[PDB]
């Protein structure tokens, strides 16, 4: 069980690790979050009291380093750091534990949905997506744009996320126009598992960091890449049978994790309705197509 | 975006553009089966690609052997008349592909944009506006080529005849947009009209008769009454 210390609350915010949130008064005695389950990533995630502006955090696995939040008073922010000094560290952590001056992550023991969100997602692919080698865990905002999105402006604070577009000649074959845009199975198939994941893990690790991030930082070019690597599965006639029945799994706990209040914005009403009515696979996903029929009825 | 009664007059400038009709395609007449059933036998088509500056009709004739063994045939032919046109733009030299094309029914642009991802600077546009041209089946020399096809052909006419030698392109163009609503409102009068008078004849290589100045404004007014008229015992109004 690992821990993420942190130096004192100075501003009142709304502190988030993984699906779970609470709320830190400004110079709250509060010394961090203690018994993390390893073996997952995590996110710690933040929204200010003042400012609901900009909900921030940071993606990490504490296999990884030791880690822990001090509020910056110049840039504004509780910034994650790395303290190289293990030791030091696991005194400081100790002190803080001794006082009872932490949280305790809530681990239900019958729940697997943290689990079920993060199955496929690593921290050495994680930095792939968001770039910034120096640290061993990564930061994500609400405004963080995508490359695709910056196709459509400072490359460095960008997602890079794989770039999905349905009307390109990556995605159309000479000669198979209509074949391939009315069936994208070339594109899912060969371009992109083949060819850029190497694995349906990979396309799965991809598809579940950005619903992450457009659940919790509210961050649109996230939610279109979701939908986007959605909606390519669900335009195949051919889907290995195992990847479609994952993706059943994944989209279930995706749909019963999200807020009830924000499905309204975080879900693509066109693509649900395609993907579960209309689509080549709209009878194999029973799980998602039930959830999403006693709950978001109205979207359908 | 889409091309409509604001901005109607680009049409007519020097950039170089195409519309696309593909309403006539895809042709059946529907029967029935000795089990009495229905079927439908496919009839020749074709597409209906216009320079409206210069006139200039490529008709390319769909022959019905295209279809044979197809299935979902009215979506094949959307991408058919898309495989097409973007042949016809890949044959041609580069100073004389357009810079627009304009589609009739939004239907096409889909199968349009895919088929022209190798010209990223060719803008394919709607319309709203409700243009007339599936009635060019209604012109005589039309409808006689696609139908005597036995292959696969493109035919040539400039659907203005020598009108650019007396009126702009503009005039030209509602010319042949009322002729052609007429054609497509009331056929049997839109045509009795146009032929009324024998000593008016059509030329070999034109598709319209031979009208004068003042003979084709008398002709284009009694289209308007035409397509009010029936707009009456349409509308009994
Ligand atoms: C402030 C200092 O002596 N070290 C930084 C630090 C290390 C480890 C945990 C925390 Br919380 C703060
Ligand atoms: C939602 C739930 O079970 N607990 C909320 C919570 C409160 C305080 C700290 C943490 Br970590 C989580
Ligand atoms: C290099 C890359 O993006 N691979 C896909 C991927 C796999 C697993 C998790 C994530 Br996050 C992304
Ligand atoms: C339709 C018509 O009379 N066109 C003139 C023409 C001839 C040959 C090539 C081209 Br481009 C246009």
């Amino acid at each position: 069980m690992n821990t993420v210390p942190f130096t004192s609350a100075p501003i009142e915010v709304t502190i988030g690790i993984d699906q779970y949130s609470f709320n830190v008064k400004e110079n709250q005695p509060f010394h961090g979050i203690k018994d993390i389950p390893i073996g997952h990533v995590h996110v710690i995630h933040f929204q200010h009291a003042d400012n609901s502006s900009m909900r921030y955090g940071y993606w990490f696995d504490c296999r990884m380093g030791n880690f822990y939040i001090q509020y910056d008073p110049k840039d504004g922010l509780y910034k994650m750091m790395e303290e190289r000094d293990g030791a030091k560290f696991e005194n400081i952590v100790h002190n803080f534990k001794e006082r009872q001056m932490m949280v305790s992550y809530p681990k239900i023991d019958e729940d697997d949905t943290w689990y079920n969100l993060t199955e496929f997602v690593q921290m050495d692919k994680i930095r792939k997506i968001v770039r910034k080698d120096e640290n061993q865990f990564s930061y994500v905002d609400s405004s963080m744009t995508t490359v695709q999105e910056n196709e459509l402006s400072d490359p460095a604070h960008s997602l890079n996320y794989t770039v999905i577009n349905f009307k390109s000649r990556e995605a159309i074959r000479p000669g198979h126009e209509m074949e391939d845009f009315l069936d994208k199975s070339y594109y899912l198939n060969t371009v992109m598992l083949q060819g850029i994941f190497k694995n349906s893990s990979n396309y799965f690790g991809e598809l579940q960091f950005a619903f992450l991030n457009a659940m919790f930082f509210g961050n649109y070019g996230s939610s279109l890449q979701w939908h986007a690597m959605i909606e390519l599965i669900c335009s195949s006639a051919t889907v290995p049978k195992h990847m479609l029945d994952k993706l059943d799994e994944i989209l279930y706990y995706q749909i019963k994790t999200l807020p009830e209040q924000y499905s309204d914005i975080l879900l693509n009403e066109r693509v649900w309705n395609i993907c579960l009515y209309s689509s080549f696979q709209k009878n194999s996903l029973h799980n998602t197509e039930k959830i999403m029929e006693n709950k978001y009825p109205e979207l359908l | 975006g889409a091309m409509n009664s604001s901005n109607y007059a680009e049409l007519f400038n020097n950039d170089i553009k195409l519309f696309v009709d593909d309403t006539n395609v895809y042709r059946v007449t529907v029967h029935k089966t000795f089990e009495g059933n229905v079927a439908t036998k496919a009839i020749n088509g074709c597409i209906f690609t216009l320079n409206p500056k210069t006139g200039h009709l490529f008709l390319k004739i769909i022959h019905t052997s295209v279809w044979a063994g197809q299935k979902r045939l009215s979506q094949l032919a959307k991408w058919k008349t898309a495989e097409e046109v973007s042949a016809l733009v890949r044959s041609l030299p580069k100073e004389e592909q357009p810079k627009q094309i304009i589609v009739t029914r939004k239907a096409m642009l889909d199968p349009l944009e895919v088929h022209m991802l190798d010209f990223p600077n060719i803008a394919i546009r709607p319309t709203e506006l409700r243009l007339p041209f599936s009635a060019a089946m209604s012109i005589d020399k039309l409808s006689d080529v696609v139908m005597k096809a036995t292959e696969p052909q493109m035919v040539l006419f400039n659907i203005y005849d020598d009108w650019l030698d007396r009126i702009s392109s503009y005039t030209a163009f509602s010319r042949l947009t009322l002729l052609l609503r007429a054609l497509k409102t009331n056929e049997e009068s839109a045509k009795m009209i146009l032929l009324s008078d024998p000593t008016i004849t059509i030329k070999s290589y034109h598709l319209w008769p031979s009208f004068t100045d003042e003979q084709w404004i008398t002709i284009e007014s009694q289209m308007r009454d035409l397509i009010l008229t029936e707009y009456g015992r349409k509308y009994n109004v």
